[PDB]
């Protein structure tokens, strides 16, 4: 999930971008 | 854009920002 891509780990702008509607 | 960990308010309002008006949805159990 998100909590797990990008608070625990890093997130690119394409990754954040996966959780848009 | 910044590389970095975004966590809880931080990380929705980051969502906010790059989804625009796509909106977004943040489910942190998934
Ligand atoms: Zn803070």
């Amino acid at each position: 999930g998100i909590v797990e891509q990008c608070c625990a780990s890093v997130c690119s702008l394409y990754q954040l971008e996966n959780y848009c509607n | 854009f910044v590389n970095q960990h975004l966590c809880g308010s931080h990380l929705v309002e980051a969502l906010y920002l790059v989804c625009g008006e796509r909106g977004f949805f943040y489910t942190p159990k998934a």
